DNA sequence: ATAATGGGAGCCTCTGATGCAG
DNA sequence: CCGCATCAGAGCCCAAAAT
C-alpha cells in the first residue's frame, strides 16, 4: 500500500458531467437577462445544479474505482475506514465544489480543479474564507463546550 | 513579605490594603481627639469606609485600588477566593502533584495492551524513595542516606542500580494522562516496561481514547504510592479492563488505522 | 419548576459545592446569613476537605467489607467459643 | 474526633477579637535595618508567633523545654513557627464599617 | 509611602542623591558611576556608601505581578518555600 | 489482563467491593510478613531476578491470586475488627 | 462499560457528565441548540 | 549539480526589501540623518512640536539631536546593556512677562536604536517590535441594528488622541449625539458652532421630516454663548459652568489639536468621504474668539442624505483594508513618546509655579525621568515588544513582517469575535491568507504579502501591471484597496504572446468577485502568483495541489527548523529560497569588486578595486534566543576572483546561499510493522552515521555573588565536605575549565554562602563534636548541572565588582556566566516535518539491513505511512518525492515555481531520462530482470497499473513514472507484494526535541502560601492535577488514588512528610490528613469576618489547627 | 459617587 | 513657624435578575 | 400590571512562562 500521484484517478465520466453543467447553466442566464428569474431564484438555481453535479461526480469517482480498480490505494483506506471519507477523495480526483464567501452565502462559481489537476491562484484564494472561518467557528467551540462540561459535571457530581 | 534569591523583597498585596487602612483609621484616631469639624470627620470617614471596601473586594464598588505607577487592581480577599484563578478552582479542587512526570509519546506496537514504554531515567525519579529503600535491602549502599547521594550526579550511579529499579516496579501500575481529559478515559493503567531514551511508548490500540498522536504529544505520568491505590488502578483504571465506552456501551479499544488496513 | 443546570447547581444544599463552582460571593453571604450547615453528600465538598469521596472504594456500601483466612477463622473461633 | 460538617456563620465584632492574637497598631512591617519585624506592626511576633522554631525574638528562651512560655522582655511565645500561618491579628476601627458583601 | 517603612530624614538623604545623579547624568549625557555621585555627594562619601544607600532604598515587588499574554501566571508562583523542612 | 479477572468480578455484587477486599489483603500480608498466607510454597507468585527466583514482592498479586483459590472469607461485621488484629499478630508476628 | 449491571458506588453523574461532554469539542443547530437545551 | 527552473511567468520587479516594514519605519520616526533645519513635521520631530511652547513664561523647543551609541552591539549583547543613543534638546527660556531669555540644551536620556536587520537589543537580549493593525481614523457610517432604516454615523479619531462620537438618530425625531457613552440631542450642539435655524433649514431641509426632527425651539431662544453654558452643564453635574471653564473643557474635547487628533489618514478618508478639505485634524475651531465648525456639520450632512437614499452616499464595510491601517514600530514608539514627553510637561509647569520665577535655567526646569521611563516601559514591557524569534533565519524574518490585532489599543483575546478574524475580499495581495496561527488567536496575527508595503498613511499596497488595451505596460501601480476597487484586474497566469494578451477570454476580479471578461475590459493584471501568499507560504513547492489547513502547518513549521551542521536546500524550491538568505543578513557579501586575499575560520579578508583590504569577520557559535547555534562558515578561497555581491560565508541553516532548512532524504511511502502509526516517523540508523539531522545547542547558565547582612557570598574551589573527584574539573579560582564535559550534579561555579541563624541545633552541634570537626562557617551554594542538561563547556565570562567597565545591580559583588555546548544527534521523540504540513516524531530508528531497499542495494532514509496523506489532502508532497526522484538517478536539482510549476506531463519527461539510468546501467552490468522483479510484476498487472503483454523493462518504466519502485525487505529478502513509491523529500528537524521535554519528579519546591508543589520544569515541578483530572479518578471511583492525589502527593505536609519516610523504611504509607491548603481558605474567610466551623456528628466543633490558633 | 468631587 | 497664595485631572458579548415608568 | 433598561456574572485543559 503506497499512494503515488497517480493514484488519484480522474474519472473519464467528468470531462461529460462537465459539459453537462455548463449548458445547463447557459440556460438560467438566458431566463435572468430576459426577465424570466429573479436575482434570487438564478443564484438558488445555480448553487442547487451544482449540487448534483458534485454527487454525480462523486459517484463516477467511486463507480470507476469499484469496476475497473477495487484496490487502487485511496479507495481501499476510504472503504476500510482505515482513513479517508467520499467528500476528501471527491476533492482529490474530482472537483472541489462549492466554496463559501466571508459572510455564509456560497459563491456561484465553484472550484473545477481537483487536487491532482491543482487549483488557479484565485480558487485557492476563493476556498481560504471557509477555510479560516472553520478554524474560527472550531477555536470558540472549545471554549464554549468546555464550559458546558463544567456545568454539568457541578450538576450531577453528587 | 519574603526575601527573593537577589536579596530583594516581593510580598503579597494585602499589606499595601492593610497599610492604607490601618494609617486611615489612626488618622481618624488623631482627627476625632483634636476635635476637627464635621466636613473633616465626614471625608475621613468616607475614605476609611472605602479603605475597608478595598481590602474585602477590590472594584466591587468605586475605582480599583491599585498601586502607584501601575494599571493592576491590587488583589483583595475575594480575588483571592474567587474565579479561574481562585482559591477553590486551582488549589482546592485541583493542584500540582508530586511522584508525576511527562514526556513525549511515541507508539510502541510490541506492546500488550497492558503495557506502556517508560524512559528509565523518568522512572529513577518517580519511584526515588522505592530505589533507596532496595538499595539498602540488596547493597548498593551502606544506608538510605548514602544512597540518594549516589544518584545526585549521573556519572557516580553504578549499573546494578538500574536492576534494583526492575525489582522495585514489579507488577506495579503507572497512570497515563493525555490533556485534555474529556472522559475517564484521559486516564488509564499500565505497567511500565523500562525503556533507554527520552520517549514514553503508548500502545496503539488506547490512541483513539485518548485521543492522541504522534504529531508530537506529550503525556503525564502519576505514581499511585498506596497499596490501596495500587489495588484501584489494576484492577479499576487498567487499559485492558476497559475495552467498551461508558458512553455508548460500543467497543472503544478497536482496530483503526493500520490495523484494519492489513486485516 | 425547570431550571437550567447553572441555576440548579447553584441552589444545591450544598454552599461548598456552590461557592466554587461560581457566584462565589453570592453563594457565601446568603450560606452565612443562615448559618447553613453541609453536610458533605456529594464529590466537591469532599474533595476539598481532601476526603475520602463517597463512591467507588469510598462508598460506604464496599468500605467495610472484613477479610479473613480460613486459618485464623476457625482459630479466633474457637478460643472464643466458651466462658 | 472526625469531621462530619461545615458550618459558615456571620462573626460578631465580639468573635472578631475572640480570634485575634493583638491588635495590629501600625502600618509599619519590618525594620529596614535589621530585616525583623517591626513591633506592633504587621508581622509583630509578639502577636502571630515566632519566626524560628520554639526560639524567641530577642533570643532569651532559645528551645522546646519551653514551650507556651512567653519572654517577660521580648514578649514572644516559645512555639512552632507554623503559628504564623494560624493565629489572626484585627484592627479596631474608629466609627463602624459595613461588610461590602452585604451591601453590595 | 513605603511598604519598608525610611526614617524621615534618611528618606530626605536618598532623595539628595536622585537630586545628585539626575544633575550628574544631566551634564555627563549618560549615567553616572557610584564613584561619580560619590565625589559629587562630598566628604564622608565614597563609592561604597553610594551602594549601601540604594540597596536600602530599594522597594518591594508584588507577588501577583503578571508574567506574559494570558493573564493566567504570577510571580509568587515561581518562588519555593524555604523554611518549611 | 490480570489474571482471571472476569472470575473475580463474579465473586462480588460490586466490583469496588473487589477492590477493597484485595487492597486489605495486600496490607495484611505486608505488615505481617507474608506468613499468614493461604498458598502453597509451589503456587507462590515467583519473580525472576539475574540472581534468580524469589518470591513475587508485590503484595497486590499475590492478594489476587490468593482470592483465586477460595481459601479467603470475605464479608461484612464477621468479627471485631480490634480482635482479628491481635489474633493475627499472635499467629504471624511482626 | 462493562456490559453487566451496574456496581453500587459507580460515579454515575460525572460519567454522564462525560459523556454528554466530550463530543462537544465536534459539534457543528448545532453545540448553540444542545446549550439553550 | 543542474538546477532546471520551470514556468513562464516573467515577473517585471523583483520582491520588495523585506525588512523595510521595519528599518524604514524607524528611519522615519528619528531622522537622525536629517539636519535638524531639514527635518520634516513627522515622528518624533512631530511630537516636540506638539508639546511645545509650555505656557504659565514660557518654555519653548528649537531643536533635538542625536548622539552616537556609547557601546556597538555585539558590547550590548555582551554586557546586557540596550542598544541605544544620547538624546539631546535644545530649548530657550522665555519671559512672558520680562523679556529674559536663558537657552541650554538639556539631555533627555537614551534612545534604542534599531539594528541593521530591522530588530532591537534590549538589555542585551534581541527584540522585535510587532506592527499592529487596527481601525484608521477617519468617519464611518454603519447601518442601525436596533432599526432597521435608521443608521449610526461614528467619528472615530486616532486611538487615546480623543473620544467615540455616535450620532444615532432617536425614535422621537431628533438627531442625537453620544461622547463617552452620554448622550443629548446634537442640535444643542449645533447652536455652540453658531448655527442658526435658517442654516439648518436652507442647507438640508431637503428632507421633508428628518431636518424639521432636529428642530428644537428652546434651544435657539440663546446666543452661542449660553447654549455652551447649557451644555456644560449636562456633561460636568456639579462642576460650576464657569465661562472659562466650560470653554476649556469643549475645545480640549473637541478642538484642540492636541488633545484631539485625527489621523493624516483620518483627514484624508474625511475629506475624501464627506467631498471638503480640512485645515486641520480637529473637529473644529475656536477662531475669532468663538467656535466653527469643520466636520459636524458635512457628518450630520452625509447622514440625512443617505437615509433618504442619496446617489453617492454608501455604508462602510468596516473590515475593508482601505478603512484597516497598520501601526508600525515608529509610530508606535512614537505614540509612547508623546506620553513621556506630556508627563515631562506636567513638572515644567508645575516647576514654573514654585521656587522664584526668574532664577530657573531650562536645565533645572526639566526632569527627564517621566520620558526615559515611557520609553523605557514600552521596549520591556510592551505586548507588541517581543522576544526576537532567531531560531534560524526565517524566524526572525517573518517575526518582523507579523501583524497583530492585539496588543495596548487593541482588542483582548476574550473581546474578538468573527467578523476581524475572516479573510477579507481585500486581503488579496496584502495579507496572507494561509499563514496564521492555528488556536484561539486565529485571524489575529497574520503575515505581511510578499509583493505588499505598508504607505506613509499606514494602508497596504500590492503591485498591478496597466494594462492599456490589450498591451500590459511594465509600469507598475502600488494600489491601496479602496484605488483597488476601481479597475478590472486579470490574473497573472493569463496567456500572453509577446507584451499582448493573448486570450478571447480572460479571468479577471472586480472588488473581488471572480469574473470573466474580454480583452477590452482589462484595466489592470497581477505581477505574479507570489504577491498574494506570505513569504512562509511562497516556500512551498506544489502549493497549489495542497489543502489550506495543511499548507498553513508547512507555512508555521518552516519557522520552527532547527539549523543542522549538514544543512541542505530542497531538492525542489520554488526560487526564493535564494531572496531569503540575502535580506535575513546570516550571509556575508562582498561591498564591491575584487580579489580574495585571506580566508579563514575565524575571518575573511578582501583586497577590493579601490586598494583598501576590509576584513570582514566572521560570526562563529554564537548562542541564538533559542539555543541555536548561529555560526557562519567561509565559502571561498584565498585568491578567488569575486564580484560585487557574490557570496562570502553562509550563515547558518544556508547552503551556498540558498535557505537551507532541513536535509533531502530518499523516503519510502508504506505501512511499517506499526512503527508508522499515526504519524510517526521510522528513520534509518544510517542518518546518525553520516550525522544528518544533527544540531549544535547552547544552553547558559548564570550566578550572582552577593553582598548579604550575614557576609560575601564568595565564589572559590573551596567548598565544604566535597571530595577531589567532585572538583577535578575547576579551575584555581572555582570555575569548571574550559572545555570539559559536565553532567547532571556537577558543579559548574563553586560557591559559598555564610549560614544563617540556624546555625547548628544541638542535633547537629553533638555530631559535629564526635568527627572533630568545626561546623564550618559557609555552606555549599555551588551552582549545578540540571538534572537532564550538560554537554562541553565552551566560555567562561566573569565579571567582579571593582573591574574595568562593569558595575552590577547593587550589593552583588559578581556575576560568572558558563556557556555549555552540546551536539544532538537525532533520537526518539524528536519531531520531523516536511513543507506540506506532514509532521510526526521519530518512533524507531532500524539498523540499515532491516530497512527497505532498492533491488541495487541502496537502502531508504525514512518511512513514512500512507494513511496521513488521504484525508489530510495535502498532495504537493507526493509530486515533490516524484520529482525528487527523477532528480535522485538524472543528479539534478529544481525550481518549480508557485502556481506555475512543474506539471505532470513535464515530471514524466524526467522520469524516463532517471529510469535509463537506473535501469540502462544494470543491462550493461551485466545483469537481467530479478526473479522477484517478476513476482511484483505479475501483482501490479493485476493491479492495472502496468499494460498485460510487455516487457519486464516496459512494465517497470511504466511504473517508474507512476513514481514506483519494486522494494525489498531488508529482514526477508522477498519483496513487498506491491511497486512503492520512493523518491527524494526535504524534511526538517524541528525545534521540539525530547531531550528538552522529558521531565519528573518524586518530591521538590513548593509554593509559599498553598505548600503545593512549584510548577514547570525549571522549577522541578510537578504536573498539575487539574479539575478535569480529578473527575477522571471520579467516574472511576478510585477515591484512595484520588486522595492521594489531594494530600500524600501535595500539600498535606504531615502526611507527605511521613509517607516519605514510610517507603524509605519499607513501610506502607500512612492515611492522610488535613490539606494546608483547606487550613488557608479557612483562615481566609475568617479573614472575611466569616466563621467556618468543622463538625462532628454530635454538631460539636472540631479542631483543624490541633490547638495552635486558640488562646 | 465620585470621593473628590463630593469633597468639592 | 508669619509678603500672599482659596473647588481635580481622565475612558467586547453574551444571559440573567432587579428598579423605575406609559 | 407590563416592558425596557442597567448592572454584574460568566466565557476549555495541560505545557511553555525567556522575566
Ligand atoms: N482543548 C484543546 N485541545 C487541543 C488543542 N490543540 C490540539 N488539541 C488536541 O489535539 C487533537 C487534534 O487531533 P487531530 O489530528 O485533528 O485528530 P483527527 O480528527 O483524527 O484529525 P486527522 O489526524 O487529520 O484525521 C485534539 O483531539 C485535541 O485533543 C487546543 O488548542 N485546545
Ligand atoms: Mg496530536
Ligand atoms: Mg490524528
Ligand atoms: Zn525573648
Amino acid at each position: 500500500i503506497t499512494i503515488g500521484i497517480d493514484d488519484a484517478v480522474i474519472p473519464e465520466e467528468k470531462k461529460q458531467y462537465l459539459e453537462e453543467a455548463d449548458r445547463k447553466l447557459l440556460q438560467i442566464e438566458q431566463a435572468y437577462e430576459m426577465g424570466f428569474l429573479t436575482d434570487r431564484e438564478r443564484y438558488d438555481q445555480i448553487l442547487q445544479l451544482w449540487t448534483e453535479t458534485t454527487e454525480k461526480v462523486t459517484q463516477a469517482v467511486f463507480k470507476n474505482f469499484e469496476e475497473n480498480y477495487p484496490f487502487n490505494p485511496l479507495y481501499v483506506m476510504a472503504q476500510s475506514g482505515a482513513r479517508g471519507n467520499p467528500q476528501q477523495i471527491r476533492q482529490l480526483c474530482g472537483l472541489r465544489g462549492l466554496m463559501q464567501k466571508p459572510s455564509g452565502e456560497t459563491f456561484e462559481v465553484p472550484v473545477r480543479s481537483s487536487f491532482r489537476e491543482g487549483l488557479t491562484v484565485l480558487e485557492y484564494f476563493i476556498s481560504s474564507h471557509g477555510a479560516r472561518k472553520g478554524g474560527a467557528d472550531t477555536a470558540l467551540r472549545t471554549a464554549d463546550s468546555g464550559y458546558l462540561t463544567r456545568k454539568l459535571v457541578d450538576v450531577t457530581h453528587e | 513579605m519574603v526575601q527573593v534569591d537577589g536579596g530583594r523583597f516581593a510580598t503579597s498585596d494585602l499589606n499595601d490594603l492593610y497599610r492604607r487602612l490601618i494609617n486611615r483609621n489612626n488618622r481618624l484616631k488623631k482627627l476625632l481627639a483634636q476635635g476637627a469639624p464635621e466636613i473633616i470627620i465626614r471625608n475621613e470617614k468616607r475614605m476609611l469606609q472605602e479603605a475597608v471596601d478595598a481590602l474585602l473586594d477590590n472594584g466591587r464598588r468605586g475605582a480599583p485600588v491599585t498601586n502607584p505607577g501601575s494599571d493592576r487592581p491590587l488583589r483583595s480577599l475575594t480575588d483571592i477566593l474567587s474565579g479561574k484563578q481562585g482559591r477553590f478552582r486551582q488549589n482546592l479542587l485541583g493542584k500540582r502533584v508530586d511522584y508525576s512526570g511527562r514526556s513525549v509519546i511515541v507508539v510502541g506496537p510490541q506492546l500488550k495492551l497492558h503495557q506502556c514504554g517508560l524512559p528509565k531515567r523518568m522512572a529513577l525519579e518517580l519511584f526515588k524513595p522505592f530505589l533507596l529503600k532496595k538499595m539498602e535491602e540488596k547493597g548498593i549502599a551502606p544506608n538510605v542516606k548514602a544512597a540518594r547521594r549516589m544518584l545526585e550526579r549521573q556519572r557516580d550511579i553504578k549499573d546494578e542500580v538500574w536492576d534494583a529499579l526492575e525489582e522495585v516496579i514489579h507488577g506495579k501500575v503507572v497512570l497515563l494522562n493525555r490533556a485534555p481529559t474529556l472522559h475517564r478515559l484521559g486516564i488509564q493503567a499500565f505497567q511500565p516496561v523500562l525503556v533507554e531514551g527520552q520517549s514514553i511508548q503508548l500502545h496503539p490500540l488506547v490512541c483513539e481514547a485518548f485521543n492522541a498522536d504522534f504529531d508530537g504529544d506529550q503525556m503525564a505520568v502519576h505514581v499511585p504510592l498506596s497499596s490501596f491505590a495500587q489495588a484501584e488502578a489494576r484492577i479499576q483504571m487498567l487499559s485492558a479492563h476497559n475495552l467498551l465506552s461508558p458512553a455508548s456501551g460500543e467497543p472503544l479499544a478497536k482496530p483503526s488505522r493500520d490495523i484494519i488496513l492489513g486485516l | 419548576l425547570l431550571m437550567g443546570v447553572t441555576k440548579s447547581a447553584l441552589s444545591t444544599k450544598s454552599w461548598l459545592s456552590a461557592a466554587s463552582f461560581q457566584n462565589t460571593t453570592h453563594v457565601l453571604t446568603e450560606a452565612a446569613i443562615a448559618g447553613k450547615k453541609d453536610e458533605l453528600i456529594g464529590l466537591k465538598e469532599n474533595v476539598i476537605l481532601g476526603r475520602l469521596i463517597p463512591a467507588g472504594t469510598g462508598s460506604d456500601f464496599v468500605r467495610f467489607t472484613q477479610v479473613v483466612d480460613q486459618k485464623t477463622l476457625k482459630a479466633i473461633e474457637e478460643a472464643r467459643k466458651e466462658a | 474526633k472526625e469531621v462530619r460538617k461545615v458550618r459558615i456563620a456571620l462573626a460578631s465584632p465580639e468573635k472578631i477579637r475572640s480570634w485575634s492574637y493583638g491588635e495590629v497598631e501600625k502600618p509599619e512591617t519590618i525594620n529596614y535595618r535589621t530585616l525583623k519585624p517591626e513591633r506592633d506592626g504587621l508581622f509583630d511576633e509578639r502577636i502571630f508567633g515566632p519566626i524560628k522554631d520554639y526560639e524567641c525574638a530577642c533570643g532569651k528562651y532559645k528551645r522546646q523545654r519551653f514551650e507556651g512560655k512567653v519572654c517577660e522582655r521580648c514578649g514572644v511565645e516559645v512555639t512552632k513557627s507554623i503559628v504564623r500561618r494560624y493565629r489572626m491579628g484585627h484592627i479596631e476601627l474608629a466609627t463602624p464599617a459595613a461588610h461590602i458583601w452585604f451591601v453590595k | 509611602a513605603r511598604t519598608i517603612r525610611i526614617p524621615v530624614h534618611m528618606v530626605e538623604t536618598i532623595n539628595k542623591l536622585s537630586r545628585t545623579a539626575r544633575q550628574l547624568q544631566q551634564e555627563l549625557g549618560r549615567e553616572p558611576t557610584y564613584e561619580e555621585i560619590a565625589e559629587a555627594m562630598g566628604p564622608g562619601w565614597d563609592a561604597k556608601r553610594v551602594e549601601e544607600t540604594l540597596k536600602i532604598a530599594q522597594e518591594p515587588v508584588s507577588l501577583e505581578t503578571p508574567i506574559g499574554d494570558e493573564k493566567d501566571s504570577f510571580y509568587g508562583d515561581f518562588i519555593p518555600d524555604e523554611h518549611l523542612p | 489482563a490480570e489474571p482471571g479477572i472476569d472470575k473475580l468480578f463474579g465473586m462480588v455484587d460490586s466490583k469496588y467491593r473487589l477492590t477493597v477486599v484485595v487492597a486489605k489483603r495486600a496490607q495484611q500480608l505486608l505488615r505481617h510478613g507474608f506468613k499468614n498466607t493461604v498458598l502453597e510454597p509451589e503456587e507462590r507468585p515467583k519473580m525472576q531476578t539475574l540472581e534468580g527466583l524469589f518470591d513475587d514482592p508485590n503484595a497486590v498479586t499475590w492478594a489476587m491470586k490468593e482470592l483465586l483459590t477460595g481459601r479467603l472469607v470475605f464479608g461484612e461485621n464477621l468479627v471485631p475488627e480490634d480482635r482479628l488484629q491481635k489474633e493475627m499478630e499472635r499467629l504471624y508476628p511482626v | 462499560s462493562m456490559a453487566r449491571p451496574v456496581s453500587i458506588g459507580e460515579a454515575v453523574g460525572i460519567v454522564a457528565a462525560q459523556s454528554i461532554g466530550e463530543p462537544g469539542t465536534q459539534l457543528t443547530q448545532g453545540l448553540p441548540r444542545v446549550i439553550e437545551l | 549539480m543542474e538546477i532546471k527552473r520551470f514556468g513562464r511567468i516573467r515577473e517585471v520587479i523583483p520582491l520588495p526589501p523585506l525588512t523595510e516594514i521595519q528599518v524604514e519605519s524607524y528611519r522615519r520616526a528619528l531622522q537622525a540623518d536629517v539636519p535638524p533645519e531639514k527635518r520634516e513635521n513627522v515622528g518624533i520631530q512631530a511630537a516636540f512640536r506638539e508639546t511645545f511652547p509650555i505656557e504659565e513664561l514660557v518654555l519653548d523647543f528649537l531643536e533635538y539631536r542625536l548622539g552616537e551609541p556609547p557601546f556597538p552591539q555585539d558590547e550590548c549583547r555582551e554586557k546586557d546593556l540596550t542598544y541605544q543613543a544620547p538624546l539631546y534638546a535644545r530649548l530657550q527660556l522665555i519671559h512672558k512677562d520680562t523679556g529674559l531669555i536663558k537657552e541650554d540644551e538639556v539631555f533627555l536620556g537614551h534612545i534604542p536604536l534599531m539594528t541593521e536587520d530591522g530588530s532591537f537589543i534590549i538589555n542585551g537580549a534581541d527584540r522585535v517590535i510587532v506592527s499592529q493593525i487596527h481601525r484608521s481614523p477617519g468617519v464611518y457610517f454603519t447601518p442601525d441594528p436596533a432599526r432597521p432604516g435608521r443608521y449610526i454615523a461614528s467619528i472615530i479619531p486616532l486611538p487615546k488622541r480623543g473620544p467615540w462620537i455616535d450620532l444615532e438618530v432617536e425614535p422621537n425625531g431628533v438627531v442625537s449625539m453620544k461622547v463617552n457613552k452620554r448622550k443629548f440631542p446634537l442640535v444643542l450642539l449645533l447652536r455652540v458652532l453658531g448655527y442658526d435655524q435658517e442654516t439648518l433649514a436652507r442647507e438640508l431641509g431637503a428632507y421633508g421630516e428628518l431636518v424639521q426632527g432636529l428642530m428644537d425651539e428652546s434651544v435657539f431662544a440663546m446666543r452661542p454663548e449660553e447654549a455652551l453654558i447649557r451644555l456644560f452643564t449636562l456633561l460636568r453635574p456639579g462642576d460650576p459652568p464657569k465661562r472659562d471653564k466650560a470653554v476649556a473643557y469643549v475645545y480640549g474635547l473637541i478642538a484642540d489639536p492636541r488633545r484631539y487628533d485625527l489621523g493624516e489618514a483620518g483627514r484624508y478618508k474625511a475629506e475624501e468621504k464627506l467631498g471638503i478639505r480640512l485645515s486641520g485634524r480637529t473637529l473644529a475651531r475656536f477662531e475669532d474668539g468663538e467656535f466653527k465648525d469643520e466636520v459636524f456639520l458635512p457628518t450630520l450632512r452625509y447622514l440625512f442624505a443617505l437615509t433618504a437614499g442619496v446617489p453617492g452616499h454608501e455604508v462602510d464595510d468596516i473590515d475593508h483594508l482601505g478603512n484597516r491601517r497598520i501601526r508600525t514600530v515608529g509610530e508606535l514608539m512614537t505614540d509612547q513618546f508623546r506620553v513621556g514627553l506630556a508627563r515631562l510637561a506636567r513638572g515644567v509647569r508645575e516647576r514654573m509655579l514654585m521656587g522664584s520665577e526668574d532664577s530657573l535655567t531650562p536645565a533645572k526646569l526639566v526632569n527627564s525621568r517621566p520620558l526615559e521611563a515611557a520609553i523605557r516601559e514600552f521596549f520591556s514591557r510592551s505586548q507588541l515588544s517581543q522576544f526576537k524569534d532567531e531560531t534560524n533565519p526565517l524566524s526572525s524574518l517573518r517575526h518582523k513582517r507579523r501583524i497583530s490585532a492585539l496588543g495596548p489599543g487593541g482588542l483582548t483575546r476574550e473581546r474578538a469575535g468573527f467578523d476581524v478574524r475572516d479573510v477579507h475580499r481585500t486581503h488579496y495581495g496584502r495579507i496572507c491568507p494561509v499563514e496564521t496561527p492555528e488556536g484561539a488567536n486565529i485571524g489575529l496575527i497574520t503575515s505581511l504579502a510578499a509583493y505588499a508595503r505598508v504607505d506613509e498613511l499606514g494602508f497596504i499596497r500590492t503591485p498591478y501591471r496597466r494594462v492599456v488595451g490589450g498591451v500590459v505596460t511594465d509600469e507598475v501601480v502600488y494600489m491601496t484597496a479602496t484605488e483597488e476597487d476601481r479597475y478590472t484586474i486579470a490574473q497573472a497566469n493569463t496567456p500572453l504572446e509577446g507584451n499582448r494578451i493573448a486570450a478571447e477570454r480572460v479571468v479577471a476580479r472586480r472588488k473581488g468577485e471572480p469574473v470573466i471578461v474580454s480583452p477590452e475590459e482589462v484595466e489592470f493584471m497581477d505581477v505574479s502568483p507570489k504577491q498574494v501568499f506570505s513569504v512562509n507560504t511562497n516556500l512551498i513547492p506544489f502549493l497549489e495541489h495542497d489543502d489550506a489547513n495543511r499548507a498553513l502547518m508547512g507555512s508555521n513549521m518552516q519557522t520552527q527548523a532547527v539549523p543542522l551542521i549538514r544543512a541542505q536546500a530542497p531538492v525542489v524550491m520554488t526560487g526564493l529560497e535564494e531572496r531569503v538568505v540575502r535580506d535575513s543578513l546570516a550571509a556575508l557579501y562582498a561591498e564591491e569588486d575584487g580579489e580574495v586575499a585571506k580566508v579563514d575560520g575565524n575571518r575573511i579578508v578582501v583586497r577590493y578595486e579601490d586598494g583598501r583590504l576590509v576584513e570582514y569577520p566572521l560570526r562563529r557559535f554564537y548562542r541564538s534566543n533559542q539555543g541555536t547555534a548561529l555560526d557562519q562558515r567561509p565559502r571561498v578561497v584565498v585568491g578567488q576572483r569575486v564580484r560585487k555581491g557574490d557570496l562570502l560565508a553562509d550563515g547558518p541553516a544556508s547552503e551556498n546561499g540558498f535557505l537551507a532548512l532541513g536535509q533531502n532524504v530518499l523516503v519510502a511511502i508504506m505501512p511499517f510493522d506499526g512503527y508508522n502509526f499515526e504519524d510517526a516517523i521510522v528513520i534509518s540508523e544510517e542518518l546518525l552515521k553520516r550525522d544528518f539531522y544533527t544540531s549544535i545547542h547552547i544552553e547558559r547558565y548564570e550566578i550572582e555573588a552577593r553582598d548579604t547582612k550575614l557576609g560575601p557570598e564568595r565564589i572559590t574551589r573551596d567548598i565544604p565536605h566535597l571530595s577531589e573527584a567532585a572538583l577535578r574539573d575547576l579551575d584555581e579560582e572555582g570555575v569548571v575549565r574550559i572545555g570539559a564535559e559536565v553532567k547532571p550534579g556537577d558543579i559548574l561555579v563553586g560557591r559559598t554562602s555564610f549560614k544563617g541563624e540556624s546555625e547548628p541545633t544541638p542535633e547537629e552541634r553533638l555530631l559535629r563534636s564526635i568527627f572533630g570537626e568545626k561546623a564550618r562557617d559557609v555552606k555549599d551554594t555551588s551552582l549545578r548541572v540540571p538534572p537532564g542538561e550538560g554537554g562541553i563547556v565552551v566560555r567562561t565570562v566573569r565579571l567582579r565588582r571593582g573591574d574595568p567597565g562593569v558595575e552590577l545591580k547593587p550589593g552583588v559583588r559578581e556575576v560568572v556566566r558558563v556557556y555549555v555546548a552540546q551536539k544532538r544527534k537525532l533520537q526518539v521523540g524528536d519531531k520531523l516535518a516536511n513543507r506540506h504540513g506532514n509532521k510526526g516524531v521519530v518512533a524507531k530508528i532500524l539498523p540499515v539491513e532491516d530497512m527497505p531497499h532498492l533491488p541495487d542495494g541502496t537502502p531508504v532514509d525514512v518511512i513514512l505511512n500512507p494513511l496521513g496523506v488521504p484525508s489530510r489532502m495535502n498532495l504537493g508532497q507526493i509530486l515533490e518525492t516524484h520529482l525528487g526522484l527523477a532528480g535522485y538517478f538524472l543528479g539534478q536539482r529544481y525550481i518549480s515555481p508557485i502556481f506555475d510549476g512543474a506539471k505532470e506531463p513535464e515530471i514524466k519527461e524526467l522520469l524516463a531520462q532517471a529510469f535509463e539510468v537506473y535501469f540502462g546501467k544494470r543491462k550493461g552490468e551485466g545483469f537481467g530482470v530479478d526473479k522477484r522483479e517478476v513476482e511484483v510484476l505479475r501483482r501490479a498487472e493485476k493491479l492495472g497499473l502496468v499494460t498485460p503483454g510487455k516487457t519486464p523493462e516496459e512494465q517497470l518504466k511504466e511504473l517508474f513514472l507512476q513514481g514506483k519502485v519494486v522494494l525489498y525487505d531488508g529482514r526477508t529478502g522477498e519483496p513487498i507484494e506491491g511497486p512503492i513509491v520512493v523518491g527524494q523529500m526535504f524534511i526538517m528537524k524541528l525545534y521540539h526535541m525530547v531531550e528538552d521535554k522529558m521531565h519528573a519528579r518524586s518530591t521538590g519546591p513548593y509554593s509559599l502560601i498553598t505548600q503545593q508543589p512549584l510548577g514547570g520544569k525549571a522549577q522541578f515541578g510537578g504536573q498539575r492535577f487539574g479539575e478535569m483530572e480529578v473527575w477522571a479518578l471520579e467516574a472511576y471511583g478510585a477515591a484512595h488514588t484520588l486522595q492521594e492525589m489531594l494530600t500524600l502527593k501535595s500539600d498535606d505536609i504531615e502526611g507527605r512528610n511521613a509517607a516519605y519516610e514510610a517507603i524509605i523504611k519499607g513501610e506502607d504509607v500512612p492515611e492522610p490528613s488535613v490539606p494546608e491548603s483547606f487550613r488557608v481558605l479557612v483562615k481566609e474567610l475568617q479573614a472575611l469576618a466569616l466563621d467556618v466551623q468543622t463538625l462532628d456528628e454530635k454538631d460539636n466543633p472540631v479542631d483543624i489547627f490541633e490547638g495552635l490558633a486558640s488562646k | 459617587s465620585d470621593p473628590v468631587r463630593q469633597y468639592l
